[PDB]
């Protein structure tokens, strides 16, 4: 199951 | 010990559409999921039988995660090109690897979440799962942004909780696949180079997991600086192969032994021509 | 910084003439990820070849497996042809059953 919470924009 | 790891790749192609996003997920050495943003109808796809039996809610939620990640990686690539002042004509790559290692006690041993830009370390979550290591000045911009956003707390929550729970679920449902070891079938082959020399090649075939040691010895002393060793390679059926070779004087083949170590063997193997 | 692919051509099982098998071309250690791989039979491109999903190693370099079902014979020759930005021309690696 992938890490889906939030928005990890660099 | 066991691990679950995800590998994301995003590649820009200026003038040829939006960036392509690819994701694959593994338990140990076994892939179980794929996603490709350029597929006709992009969906999370099973690659192992022990996730094919998950219900439609599981697969819908995974698909939605990947679609959001693809969209996020498009903005990340634009940001990165700006940080580095790179020209808009060039193609660039963003990679992410994250996941959890379980120790022998079945508890979280280490979580990881790290990034590379154009194949070079960019930023990584430290082992404490609270702070970041930035590889250059541009990555310090991302580090400050993620510190402000309290990004590490979100990733820590996944790595310490969700990730481990998924891994334990997969290890149980896929136990016949994931919790076996297949020992290598081993043999030596012999290939004359001339009347005066021959190469001896020690083979290991059909083994799982991929970790293995092959060594050539000569009258008891190891031949590291003269052994040709190929990278461990997939057979294509879930198992792995490897070989190690030495070139030997004709008539002295009997003096060499090949030594194989693998967790599936009942004892280390020694092979002699 | 670009990295040149390592190329291995091999069969899934030890090659026995007349016995169905799989022909593999494993490309690894390369960067960037764009790469072209064909399997050849007697010099001609093999159709309906499949490949694994793009993944990468701890050093961030990519790897891919290309494969096709085949029945080896005494007479037929096979090879893998690879093109990548790090190569000045396509590289052909012949299948050596050993």
């Amino acid at each position: 199951g992938a890490d889906g919470v939030g928005k990890s924009a660099l | 010990s066991h691990s679950m790891r995800y590998f994301y790749t995003a590649v820009s192609r200026p003038g040829r559409g939006e960036p392509r996003f690819i994701a694959v997920g593994y338990v140990d050495d076994t892939q179980f999921v794929q996603f490709d943003s350029d597929a006709a109808s992009p969906r999370g796809e099973p690659r192992a039988p022990w996730v094919e039996q998950e219900g439609p809610e599981y697969w819908d939620r995974e698909t939605q995660k990947y679609k959001r990640q693809a969209q996020t990686d498009r903005v990340s690539l634009r940001n990165l090109r700006g940080y580095y002042n790179q020209s808009e004509a060039g193609s660039h790559t963003l990679q992410r690897m994250y996941g959890c290692d379980l120790g022998p006690d079945g508890r979280l041993l280490r979580g990881y979440n790290q990034f590379a830009y154009d194949g070079k370390d960019y930023i990584a979550l430290n082992e404490d799962l609270r702070s970041w290591t930035a590889a250059d000045k541009a990555a310090q911009i991302t580090q400050r942004k993620w510190e402000a956003a309290r990004e590490a707390e979100q990733r820590r929550a996944y790595l310490e909780g969700t990730c481990v729970e998924w891994l334990r679920r997969y290890l149980e449902n896929g136990k016949k696949t994931l919790q076996r070891a297949e020992h290598p079938k081993t043999h030596v082959t012999h290939h004359p180079v001339s009347d005066h020399e021959a190469t001896l090649r020690c083979w290991a075939l059909g083994f799982y997991p991929a970790e293995i040691t092959l060594t050539w010895q000569r009258d008891g002393e190891d031949q590291t600086q003269d052994t040709e060793l190929v990278e461990t390679r997939p057979a294509g059926d879930g198992t792995f192969q490897k070989w190690a070779a030495v070139v030997v004087p004709s008539g002295e083949e009997q003096r060499y032994t090949c030594h194989v170590q693998h967790e599936g063997l009942p004892e280390p193997l020694t092979l002699r021509w | 910084i670009q990295r040149t692919p390592k190329i291995q051509v091999y069969s899934r099982h030890p090659a026995e003439n007349g016995k169905s098998n799989f022909l593999n071309c494993y490309v690894s250690g390369f960067h960037p990820s764009d790469i072209e791989v064909d399997l050849l039979k007697n010099g001609e491109r093999i159709e309906k070849v499949e490949h694994s999903d793009l993944s990468f190693s701890k050093d961030w370099s990519f790897y891919l497996l290309y494969y096709t079902e085949f029945t080896p014979t005494e007479k037929d020759e096979y090879a893998c042809r690879v093109n990548h930005v790090t190569l000045s021309q396509p590289k052909i690696v012949k299948w050596d059953r050993d």
